[PDB]
């Protein structure tokens, strides 16, 4: 988290057919399911992977970045680690901080 | 595809030999999904 | 080189 | 919500410079802030709007769709409306259902 660079996404409508890109059959079918008419998917006969041509009218999400004005917080001292208190790695990765 | 009676209580050495008897050597749906995700999420743009 | 299916 | 068409988004790396699109100065600057080197923004001298050329190497989010397998729920009868119980429009728009 960097309050000076908040990551957001903006919906935009594709104005022009995009360049095709490769993807799994499973993923290509997922794109097709969402976009319907507005994406073509085609098996690549050799690889068995699929090409994914996002068409004009499709919706994209383009990352953009906000400057926020709360830059300061009361934070647990840098270096604090549940490990130094004796808590296992398995507990640390299971559990919310 | 199929599984022994109590797979959770079978040691993984032994589970491997039961699957080996009916296994073609082909990757199957779960392995293929995870390798597609590895490449599409962890490889640089255009590295299919 | 020689091919082997995954075990 | 349609459990048969769950809307998700997948990160993809732009393989080829995109077609420019128009956007506010405020929004163009937001895109530039996120993407740095990987987007050019240029004032359109006449309009005062900006052109936004997302470059090769930039990250996009492309909507995709999951089929989910919990299609049924115990739902409050269709037509139920806080209004028919006497609750104002102002309360309904302020408050979580
Ligand atoms: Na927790
Ligand atoms: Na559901
Ligand atoms: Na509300
Ligand atoms: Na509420």
């Amino acid at each position: 988290y960097n309050p000076e660079k908040k990551e957001m996404i903006q919906e935009v409508i594709v104005e022009e057919d995009l360049e095709p890109f490769e993807a799994s059959k499973e993923t290509a079918e997922q794109f097709k399911h969402q976009h319907g008419d507005k994406v073509d998917i085609f098996e690549i006969p050799e690889t068995g992977e699929y090409s994914v041509k996002l068409l004009k009218g499709a919706t994209l999400y383009i990352p953009k970045a906000l400057r926020f004005d709360r830059l300061v917080a009361g934070q647990i001292p840098t270096g604090w680690n549940a490990k130094t208190y004796g808590i296992s790695d398995d507990i640390i990765s299971q559990v919310d901080p | 595809g199929t599984t022994p009676e109590k797979p959770e209580e079978t040691p993984l050495e032994e589970l491997a030999e039961t699957f080996q008897d009916t296994f073609s050597g082909a990757l199957g749906k779960q392995s293929s999904s995870l390798l597609s995700r590895l490449i599409s999420s962890k490889m640089p743009g255009g590295f299919t | 080189i020689a091919d082997e299916p995954v075990k």
